[PDB]
């Protein structure tokens, strides 16, 4: 009994321009952590930021996100040419246990 | 003490239209339940003994039904008369409680 | 011509005790179970006696047993009650209606009283 | 067709080496009509008694996981006095 | 109603009947809730553990009457039983139920 | 280290088998679960592996394995029709969330 949505479906920025990509989640049952993947065209997914706002070694100082219940985003300040590709949110849960994902926001750096 | 909660305690009705009254135990009493209404200023008329039962001399309208419970008194079309008190009463266990009462007003 | 009327009442003191009579009329009294129910000044019903036809065998309601004593003259057609200990709860309207059916004195509650007013 | 109330592996704790197990399963319950020889202890008298055990660790010892945050974990299961069904 | 660890399934059992008022307690046939149940712990927030628990109770209930006689002209013989036609697991309803545990005197006349 | 080898192609019948090999150290002490993720769509997870116990925990025809020996998992999927037939991608769990993940594995079906 989990649906994580995200909201942007395809994020047109811009070039060193504002990152939001929301995905909320599906009351009181069992623990749960967010987490932040990037996967891109060609390459596997790569974690970005763990739990719902820290974050992984060998990601830049960039990638950040900020929840606690429902609503979780993944905010980027400087959209760059490296940074293009879809954007996975997923949810690690408790007793009705599984690991589920919610499609991509994929970004699309404007020519 | 099996306490009998009647309701609503009050209802402002229309004559021709049909109401319904509600008597709940809060434990089976099954059938002896009977409905009492009292005009103002008088000593109760029993209208209804039994759970379905009605007492000779009262008009079609009221009609009754109920099992272990849950009971309720059904007035079909209701004319200027019927404006007045009504009460619930067990009779299954000792003490013998009756009810808080609902009453029906016209406008 | 089922007649039932009360009589007895008037303002007591707290701590005082009065005595409220029931005499009857049209029926065959001896063979009914008798009972008083007041009716308090919410607008409410309570049961508060039941004498047994003959009856000595009798039952009173928790909040008032110890106080209230009903009786029966069978001979006379009365019923009366002897409220002693009387509170401020006690002030209320005053029914002596009869019950069920001669054989199975459990069913409806019949010809009510008019009433007799106590108040305190 | 419904499990005892033993200890289980928590996966999301639980890891090689390192497993925490949770106290979970199924305990006897029973629910009847009040005797009327108690339906007069009663302040407020009821009208269905119910006796119910339900599953609870009888030993915890504490421990910490992975993500720095510690845990409980269970080191043994029994039928005890029931604490959360009341509603 | 499948095999020996049991889930709650209506049972058949004799209940004791007796109304306040004649002393002659008989007995009867009836059905009550009894079975095995769900119910476990939490490991995380420690505080202490706020998850629900559910105990065996009645669903859907229908009333007999046997009538007890010997009673004093007065008190009403008729007593009404509950028969369970339905169990279930859910939540104990404080109005309406006595929680706890194996409790004070079980199901007979003296 | 997180060798995932994948081959496409077998007719709608009934088995296909996969492999995750593994290096960098100690395969014993991280759990080990296989993802799928049919194109143009986010993924979805299918099944953890206790590469301790060696058990199962999947999600609600895919009886997976592992090879302490061989330091790899296996995904063994049967009925092989359309729903089935994607890139399957094999990954690792450091914390709740999986840090590493395979280069993928594709297998589709025909007509
Ligand atoms: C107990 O009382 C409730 C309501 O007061 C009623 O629904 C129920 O049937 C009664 N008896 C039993 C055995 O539950
Ligand atoms: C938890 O309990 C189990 C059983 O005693 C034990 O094997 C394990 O080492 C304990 N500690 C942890 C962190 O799982």
């Amino acid at each position: 009994d989990i649906e994580l949505t995200q909201s942007p479906d395809s994020l047109a920025v811009s070039l060193g321009q504002r990152a939001t990509i929301s995905c909320r989640a599906s009351d009181s049952y069992g623990n749960s952590f967010m987490q932040w993947y990037q996967q891109k065209p060609g390459q596997p997914p790569k974690l970005l930021i763990y739990r719902a706002s820290n974050l992984e070694s060998g990601i830049p100082a960039r990638f950040s996100g900020t929840g606690s219940r429902t609503d979780f985003t993944l905010t980027i300040n400087p959209v760059e040419a490296d940074d293009v590709a879809t954007y996975y949110c997923q949810q690690s849960d408790e007793y009705p246990y599984m690991y589920t994902f919610g499609g991509g926001t994929k970004l699309e750096i404007k020519r | 003490d099996i306490e009998l909660t009647q309701s609503p305690k009050s209802m402002s009705m229309s004559v021709g239209e049909r109401v319904t009254l509600s008597c709940k135990a809060s434990e089976t009493v099954d059938s002896f339940v009977s409905w009492y209404q009292q005009k103002p200023e008088q000593s109760p008329k029993l209208l209804i003994f039994g759970a379905s039962n009605r007492f000779s001399g009262v008009p079609d309208r009221f009609t009754g039904s109920g099992s272990a419970t849950d009971f309720t008194l059904t007035i079909s079309s209701v004319q200027a008369e019927d404006f007045a008190d009504y009460h619930c009463g067990q009779t299954y266990n000792h003490p013998y409680t009756f009810g808080g009462g609902t009453k029906l007003e016209i406008k | 011509q089922v007649q039932l009327q009360e009589s007895g009442g008037h303002l007591v003191k707290p701590g005082g005790s009065l005595k409220l009579s029931c005499a009857a009329s049209g029926f065959a009294f001896s063979s009914f179970d008798m009972s008083w129910i007041r009716q308090t000044p919410e607008k409410r019903l309570e049961w508060v006696a039941s004498i047994t036809n003959v009856g000595t065998y009798t039952y009173y309601p928790g909040s008032v047993k110890g106080r209230f004593s009903i009786s029966r003259d069978n001979a006379r057609n009365t019923l009366n009650l002897q409220m002693s200990s009387l509170r401020s709860e006690d002030t209320a309207l005053y029914f002596c209606a009869r019950q069920g059916t001669a054989a199975q004195p459990y069913w409806y509650f019949d010809v009510w009283g008019a009433g007799t007013t106590v108040t305190v | 067709d419904c499990p005892e109330c033993t200890l289980q592996e928590n996966p999301f704790f639980s890891q090689p080496g390192a497993p925490i197990l949770q106290c979970m399963g199924c305990c006897f319950s029973r629910a009847y009509p009040t005797p009327l020889r108690s339906k007069k202890t009663m302040l407020v008298q009821k009208n269905v008694t119910s006796e119910s055990t339900c599953c609870v660790a009888k030993s915890y010892n504490r421990v910490t996981v992975m993500g720095g945050f510690k845990v409980e974990n269970h080191t043994a299961c029994h039928c005890s006095t029931c604490y959360y069904h009341k509603s | 109603k499948e095999p020996l660890r049991p889930r709650c399934r209506p049972i058949n059992a004799t209940l004791a009947v007796e109304k306040e008022g004649c002393p002659v307690c008989i007995t009867v046939n009836t059905t009550i809730c009894a079975g095995y149940c769900p119910t476990m712990t939490r490991v995380l927030q420690g505080v202490l553990p706020a998850l629900p628990q559910v105990v065996c109770n009645y669903r859907d209930v229908r009333f007999e009457s046997i009538r007890l006689p010997g009673c004093p002209r007065g008190v009403n013989p008729v007593v009404s039983y509950a028969v369970a036609l339905s169990c279930q697991c859910a939540l104990c309803r404080r109005s309406t139920t006595d929680c706890g545990g194996p409790k004070d005197h079980p199901l007979t006349c003296d | 280290q997180l060798q995932q080898s994948g081959a496409e192609l077998v007719k709608p019948g009934a088995s296909v088998k996969l492999s995750c090999k593994a290096s960098d150290y100690t395969f014993t002490s991280y759990w080990m679960h296989w993802v799928k993720q049919r194109p143009g769509q986010g993924l979805e997870w299918i099944g953890e592996i206790n590469p301790t116990n060696g058990r199962t925990y999947y999600n609600e025809k895919a009886t997976l394995t592992v090879a302490a020996s061989a330091s790899t998992a296996a995904m063994q999927a049967s009925s092989l029709t359309s729903e089935d037939s994607a890139v399957y991608y094999c990954a690792r769990r450091y914390g709740n969330s999986f840090d590493y993940w395979g280069q993928g594995t594709t297998v589709t079906v025909s007509s």
